[PDB]
């Protein structure tokens, strides 16, 4: 199997296949929303177990220590 | 209100994930990009009922075969995809009925055989022999196609009727 994040969304879960842990959690994000919602209402990323806090889209996965995030619309919460 | 936890089964490249988008967002995905796994919930109304579809996409891809007894265990009804111009995909049908046997103990668990790609032209699998197929399993057979919508809520559907009429 390969490596891939958890991703909570509001009407599911999508599992994210990652080539390793350098990828920014940008490229998740973008990866989540072009799956889940299609084609602006804009997304942040949270920890699992850090509500309410965005997580740095610059940084890189390995940095998290996490496998499993929420995907929240910027105008609401999880 | 009421959830149904329907799950889409079958060979990589069928047609999965393009049956549930266009259920879900009635949009096809023209791209193929392999799932591993993903869930989409949906509020609908079937026979002027309504209630809430959570459908489970699936892995066509072997390498996460382990995946399937979670699954396989908590669905509560199945679409068995195939692509009718994939004969390999039609064989590949009964490993997933013998699965959700060896962890319900039966296959006594709505399921529909579905033969997506049904706009194409060029046919492998003889609609008789797919006929043929849901019939030795007792189950309904239903021609799909994830990009003209054909078939598609009828196939999603008949497996919210069967569990209602239990
Ligand atoms: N013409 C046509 N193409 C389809 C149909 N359904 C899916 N496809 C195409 O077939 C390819 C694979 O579709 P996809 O839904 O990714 O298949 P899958 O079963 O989810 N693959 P996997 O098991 O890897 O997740 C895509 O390019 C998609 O556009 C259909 O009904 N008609
Ligand atoms: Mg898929």
């Amino acid at each position: 199997e390969s490596l891939f994040v958890r991703i909570n969304a509001a009407h599911g879960f999508s599992l994210i296949q990652v080539d390793n842990t350098k990828v920014t959690m940008k490229e998740i994000l973008l990866k989540a929303v072009k799956r889940r919602k299609g084609s602006g209402p804009q997304y942040r990323l949270e920890k699992q177990s850090e509500p309410n806090v965005a997580v740095d889209l610059d940084s890189t996965l390995e940095s998290q220590s996490a496998w499993e995030f929420c995907l929240v619309r910027e105008n609401s919460s999880r | 209100m009421t959830e149904y936890k329907l799950v889409v089964v079958g060979a990589g490249g069928v047609g999965k994930s393009a049956l549930t988008i266009q259920l879900i967002q009635n949009h096809f995905v023209d791209e193929y990009d392999p799932t591993i796994e993903d869930s989409y919930r949906k509020q609908v109304v079937i026979d002027g009922e309504t209630c809430l579809l959570d459908i489970l996409d699936t892995a066509g891809q072997e390498e996460y075969s382990a995946m399937r007894d979670q699954y396989m265990r908590t669905g509560e009804g199945f679409l068995c995809v195939f692509a009718i111009n994939n004969t390999k995909s039609f064989e590949d049908i009964h490993q997933y009925r013998e699965q959700i046997k060896r962890v319900k103990d039966s296959d006594d668990v709505p399921m529909v055989l579905v033969g997506n790609k049904c706009d194409l032209a060029a046919r492998t699998v003889e609609s008789r022999q797919a006929q043929d197929l849901a019939r030795s399993y007792g189950i309904p057979y239903i021609e799909t196609s994830a990009k003209t919508r054909q078939g598609v809520e009828d196939a999603f559907y008949t497996l919210v009727r069967e569990i209602r009429q239990h």
